[PDB]
């Protein structure tokens, strides 16, 4: 079953466009910083290179959104949580943390 | 095409 389920995953992820946002939520060190960023540019080669995806620049135009923290984490006045408030305030997007697409793509069968 | 993101249980 979560065979059967990676495998409709698999096949979903070469009709999907992900983007991975800039934008820290709070603040960290430099260190802390160094390595998201690490993982980030890591992430997006996983789903450009193993899991064929699209990489889009713009976040308001892809299906799954990868953010540098958790978005409860992310302040009012940025754009990422500004656009997420618009998805809750009317009737489709995803956005998964660094952490929970980590663990997704390790359940892909990739460990960064 | 929205299937969960989490494995199944």
């Amino acid at each position: 079953s979560k065979s059967s389920w990676r495998q409709e995953w698999l096949a979903n992820l070469k009709l999907i466009s992900v983007s991975l946002v800039d934008e820290f939520p709070s603040e960290l060190s430099d260190s802390d910083r160094q390595i998201i960023n690490e993982k980030m540019q890591l992430l997006k080669d996983i789903f450009a290179n193993n899991l064929k995806s699209a990489i889009s620049n713009n976040f308001r135009e892809s299906d799954i959104i990868i953010l540098k923290g958790e978005i409860e984490d992310y302040p009012m006045s940025s754009e990422i949580k500004i656009y997420y408030n618009e998805l809750q305030n009317k009737p489709k997007a995803r956005f998964w943390s660094f952490m929970k697409t980590q663990r997704f793509v390790s359940n892909m069968g990739f460990d960064i | 095409t929205d299937l969960p993101s989490d494995p199944p249980s």
